[PDB]
């Protein structure tokens, strides 16, 4: 029938979909790790009445055709994989990690996951979990008797005992860098998945090659920037509206068409 | 009658006559999008031509 | 039998004024999204002599001749990544269709494909080739284009590539494609690449993204101005309507 | 304006735009007759209050 | 219909106050900021009798009808006040106290004229402003620098490890113009001379009306807060004031149209 | 989405920038071989109606 109320519809689900990804991040802003995503929109096709530069008359040509719109669209979502804010827990088995990169975990139907929520816990076998039981990938394994575990910058592990003074080396807890972090596939319990966008993963240890380093004890927070969200609340609120009024108004005219 | 027609071999046709201009009757392109001027030119544009 | 085509006209009309202002409504949040107004002139003129000064012509409807984008500059808008650019000025970026074509663009959100290159959202990339390295520390474009990205153990930046900008004599004759894209037309003149800010070309932003230039109360106005219009023009068909009526009553 | 036909038109509408040269014409290719040219790289356009 | 299209010019001119007055109040905080003020206008008027038309033989008219079109905003200016100076205890922050600019080369080779002074040396010793951009007159500093003095003068002095007087490394001259209100606002905090602005002076700090100049302190944004406040209240009210109109005429239209 | 919220908006980043260096020196202010820091602003680009 009418083209605007088309139109306006599909303002009133891009409206719709900015919302969701503005309360998605307004509800996990407690979340460790997480990176905050802001949805970025495009308009639609075109239809060309006139062809813009064709021959208005001799020697003369268009100076602009009419081309009238179709509406808008969410094109697609980018996270802004920034540095969040370390937060102390005083734990010792919780490490953040400063600058690019990783750790991987190894999810039970045995693909490969990349998680960057540094709080770990060890099972009944000993071993460095993730918190959810996912291992990770370079096998950490803890032995019984430990008094302290010191994980360095460089991303050696280490244990004490009671007798010995000298600790002992455990493991190698290397991480992971990409080409495009943007373009990874993300799911629940803070994993990202490699994709196709992504390129080829490349473990190295943390301090070279562009990775960054281990801070034991501290845990990294979400980069979301609450006074933008509310800012960005009225706006969509605001458009909405502006949005409904033109659907209200189409509306009339038809009825106003209709009772004729 | 300006209910202009081109057929399938880009005969410019008004209903069962074909039209003429400088010449014998005009041809246009096999699919070219037609525009029609403000003083008679015919603009013709192959589809997906820059 | 005389009236109904003429008031078919202005309904057609005021019926595409409102689908442009819906347009504009729509995309209030696009990025680099230029509002569009359209332009009607009347129809041509029949004309009575007078037997045996004359006059007497009576008209027709109109028509819709042309829209126009405004094609000025907008606000803009902090998202702290480092690869959002602003336009500060007149420009497009250069973009390529993967058909092998090239259309121009004002939108800046850059991201990186798998091989390192810099690309739009949606696949297209940037005809100057940018070609970030892996293990990139930070990345950073200024006022000119050129970037330069910074690595790990390297006092000196090494410059990776120059992002320049095409600028046209008329932008405003520019076939307008989904996406935020642009082709160049006849209309339009021949594209003139150029280094930003030399020869009338603007300055690039860093982390910050053009807004729409879209004014929320012109649109609420004319909204009330079109639907009035509309409601009045329905009067015209009604009352033609009844007196024909009236007169094959008889 | 001037008409393909070469005679003269004359108009009140103000819309104007610009071709491929930088002629001002009108919406719809017809040209001003006094044929204002706007040059490119052109940082912006002032109409003032007189003609100039 | 006429008033649709006088209240329109009317939201328009508050939206454009309440735009200026955002601004303002928005980089309250940027040193060396001059506030801005908006002057409207009403627009032309449609006569359809003629005022001092002849109304009889003998008598005429002592006011005709004109009809008003709207408003307009016919420009906007930017006072050129004096802001409060801050101490920052810095050796090469520099506060203007008078009229004048400092002038600086812009890399494609023109020239800008800037009133907010911080500054730093770049890796040659050379004195530029934070952005990049340096100082005309090419204030170098050497690298046995211990410490800088800028004087109310306007000479920069330097002095070195194991030396009884300072060196003079330079002038630092100042710029003022005959009309300072009309010098085109570029981004970046600098401005830059136009045809309305005369043709730039310069001179040393202190002669010719030329201000003075302070080490270690900053100019201060002369945005006043409290005038904005009252202006936000009389910038809403009118908006509704104005929307109010447009609802009556819409009002008025529907009724018409249903007759 | 009008221009003054944008403006708004840019005011209160900058003010919560602000805030964050005055914590940041507030923080650390037991921390030997330390300096402090300052922010400088500076406004963004202006849109010209009319040319000056």
């Amino acid at each position: 029938m009418i083209s605007s109320l088309w139109i306006a519809k599909t303002g009133l689900d891009a409206q719709q979909t900015n919302m969701d990804v503005i309360a998605n991040n307004l509800a996990n802003v407690s979340t460790n790790g997480f990176k905050r995503q802001r949805a970025v929109f495009e308009d639609l096709l075109y239809q060309t009445i006139r062809q813009p530069g064709a021959q208005s008359s001799e020697q003369t040509t268009l100076p602009s055709g009419l081309q009238i719109g179709t509406g808008v669209r969410p094109v697609a979502t980018e996270r802004l994989h920034s540095q969040g804010n370390l937060s102390q827990t005083n734990n010792s088995k919780d490490v953040a990690i400063k600058g690019q990169g990783f750790f991987q975990v190894m999810l039970p139907d045995g693909t490969s996951a990349y998680t960057r929520d540094g709080s770990f816990q060890v099972d009944q076998n000993g071993q460095l979990v993730t918190a959810g039981g996912f291992q990770v990938q370079p096998a950490i394994t803890i032995p019984a008797n430990a008094l302290s575990i010191t994980i360095g910058r460089d991303g050696v592990v280490s244990v004490t005992q009671q007798g010995q003074a000298a600790p002992v080396q455990v493991g190698q807890l290397n991480l992971t860098t990409f080409m495009n972090d943007t373009g990874l596939e993300s799911i629940g319990e803070n994993l990202y998945i490699e994709t196709q966008s992504s390129g080829a993963p490349n473990e190295s240890t943390p301090g070279l090659n562009g990775a960054g380093l281990l801070y034991q004890g501290y845990v990294e927070t979400s980069n979301v920037n609450v006074a933008e969200e509310l800012v960005n609340m009225i706006q969509v609120q605001r458009a909405y509206e502006i949005n409904s009024k033109a659907v209200s108004t189409t509306d009339q005219m038809l009825q106003k068409l209709t009772q004729l | 009658n300006g209910n202009i027609q081109v057929g399938p071999t880009g005969q410019l046709t008004i209903q069962g006559h074909p039209v003429i201009g400088e010449g014998g009757p005009i041809t246009v392109p096999e699919g070219s999008e037609i525009t029609i001027a403000a003083d008679g030119t015919i603009s013709a544009l192959n589809p997906g031509d820059p």
